[PDB]
């Protein structure tokens, strides 16, 4: 996240981080206790048997007694076309469930098929680059919803006058609008922060049914 | 929509230098790792060389180090593979690389692969 600012602590406890090697690459979110969804991206050709689901991080370079680590079970993906840029969505099962609490929460999706409108005001978040390297401490950052510069087959944000965005590691991360988890964070456009170009996020209102049909 | 068109490949003597070029056409996704791996005919693919999307880190594999080096150019979004004193175990297709994943350069879990460009180092 370029540009945003420190999160409070476990202000976004369905906030997830995928490691592989003990190291950031993607963020998700807590679905089910059992489920996360991020960016198919974040798995492509990745040996999946190594990566580490953490469940409520807050500062990377800290120790947390706070985080719950799960393993992935199984991968489910619906017509992710990386050519095109096409549904840029994965659900992780998880090799077990999480303890529900404080700092583990599951998040809410919207209804089928409900479009986000121009100007709507949301939050983006991550623990990638800062434009300065990875960040340590989860980011958070007001984006607002364009649909020039978009297709319909994702949701754009742009921050109004300043050069703030997400960036690399943000990717998988949640877009959240009116409370609800409207986006998972898929690309960018002329590099992090560009003022030209807004991040496209994978339009998750458009998957809510067959995300349904899975974590029930 | 996202390709990777190469250049630069041919035939070159033993010692010989050349230059391979990769483009991503269009300004459609910035790509986070860029690079170039090889493949010699019934062996397996090799990483040869990686870079960040800003520059401040490259990776190579250690039977090209000091030999061969990477560049980018973000405003031509181009990587450049500049191979010096070539040897007849650099012969290959060599595949322009690039992915959206913040890890290592050198993981081999790149997701975008160009068509390849055949060098050919002689004896
Ligand atoms: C579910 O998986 C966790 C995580 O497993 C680790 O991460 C995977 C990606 C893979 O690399 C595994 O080999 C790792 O073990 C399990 O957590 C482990 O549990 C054991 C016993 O408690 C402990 O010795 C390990 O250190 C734990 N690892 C971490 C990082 O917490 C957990 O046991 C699995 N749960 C079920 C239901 O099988
Ligand atoms: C910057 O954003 C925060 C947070 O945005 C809201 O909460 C997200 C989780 C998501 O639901 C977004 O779509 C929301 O817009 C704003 O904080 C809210 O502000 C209002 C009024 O100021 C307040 O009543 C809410 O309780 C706040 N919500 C939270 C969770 O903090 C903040 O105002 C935005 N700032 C600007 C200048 O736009």
């Amino acid at each position: 996240i370029v540009g945003g600012r420190r999160a409070r602590p476990h202000a976004w406890p369905f906030m997830v981080s995928l490691q592989l090697r003990g190291g950031h690459f993607c963020g998700a979110t807590l679905i089910a206790p059992n489920f996360v969804m991020s960016a198919a991206h974040c798995v492509a050709n990745v040996n999946v048997r190594a990566v580490r689901v953490v469940l409520g991080a807050h500062n990377l370079s800290r120790r947390e007694p706070t985080r719950q680590v799960f393993a992935v079970q199984r991968i489910f993906e619906n017509g992710y076309d990386p050519v095109n840029l096409l549904n840029d969505i994965v659900i992780l099962q998880l090799n077990g469930s999480a303890t529900i609490n404080a700092n583990v929460q599951v998040a809410q999706l919207p209804a089928q098929g409900r479009r986000l409108g121009n100007g709507v005001q949301c939050l983006a978040m991550g623990w990638g680059l800062l434009g300065r390297g990875i960040a340590s401490v989860l980011q958070e950052l007001n984006v607002t919803v364009v649909t020039s510069l978009c297709r319909r087959s994702n949701v754009c944000t742009l921050v109004r006058g300043r050069q703030a965005g997400v960036c690399f590691g943000d990717s998988g991360s949640p877009l959240v609008c009116n409370g609800l988890i409207h986006g998972i964070a898929s690309f960018v456009r002329g590099g992090c922060a560009s003022g030209l170009y807004p991040d496209a996020f994978a339009p998750v209102a458009q998957f809510v049914n067959w995300i349904d049909s899975i974590i029930q | 929509q996202v390709q990777l068109q190469e250049s630069g490949g041919g035939l070159v003597q033993a010692g010989g230098s050349l230059r391979l070029s990769c483009v991503v056409p269009g300004r459609t996704i910035s790509l986070y790792r860029m690079g170039w791996f090889r493949q010699a005919p019934g062996k397996e693919r090799e990483f040869v060389a990686g870079i960040n999307w800003s520059g401040d880190m490259t990776d190579y594999v250690d039977s090209v180090k000091g030999r061969f080096t990477i560049s980018r150019d973000n405003a031509k979004n181009t990587v450049y593979l500049e191979m010096n004193s070539l040897k007849p175990e650099d012969t290959a297709i060599y595949y322009c690389t690039a992915d959206p994943k913040l890890l290592p350069l050198a993981d081999s879990s790149y997701g975008y692969w160009g068509q390849g460009t055949q060098v050919t180092v002689s004896s």
